[PDB]
């Protein structure tokens, strides 16, 4: 609908957007599994014993 | 030829046709030609409501 000299400032609004939205669920899935692994090691040591 | 007032401005209506806005492009006495919303250059490519 429009031209690449104007639809340049509606393209930068959604990377922006789209791109602030991967780092808080990758940040995210890294602080839940660092849970696992102090699980991982109990399960490990309640087996040896 | 027959113009009225503004403070009893008219509409009209338009319907289903194939109308082409290429000859409305061509040179006229038009002092101002802005569209704000859409190119005025791919007019000539989708169907309008």
């Amino acid at each position: 609908r429009l031209d690449p000299p104007e639809a340049e400032v509606q393209i930068d609004r959604l990377i922006t957007g789209r791109l602030q939205s991967l780092q808080t669920y990758v940040t995210q899935q890294l602080i839940r599994a660092a849970e696992i692994r102090a699980s991982a090691n109990l399960a490990a040591t309640k087996m040896s014993e | 030829t027959r113009f009225a007032s503004v403070y009893a401005w008219n509409r009209k209506r338009i319907s289903n046709c194939v109308a082409d806005y290429s000859v409305l492009y061509n040179s006229a006495s038009f002092s101002t030609f802005k569209c704000y919303g859409v190119s005025p250059t791919k007019l000539n490519d989708l169907c309008f409501t």
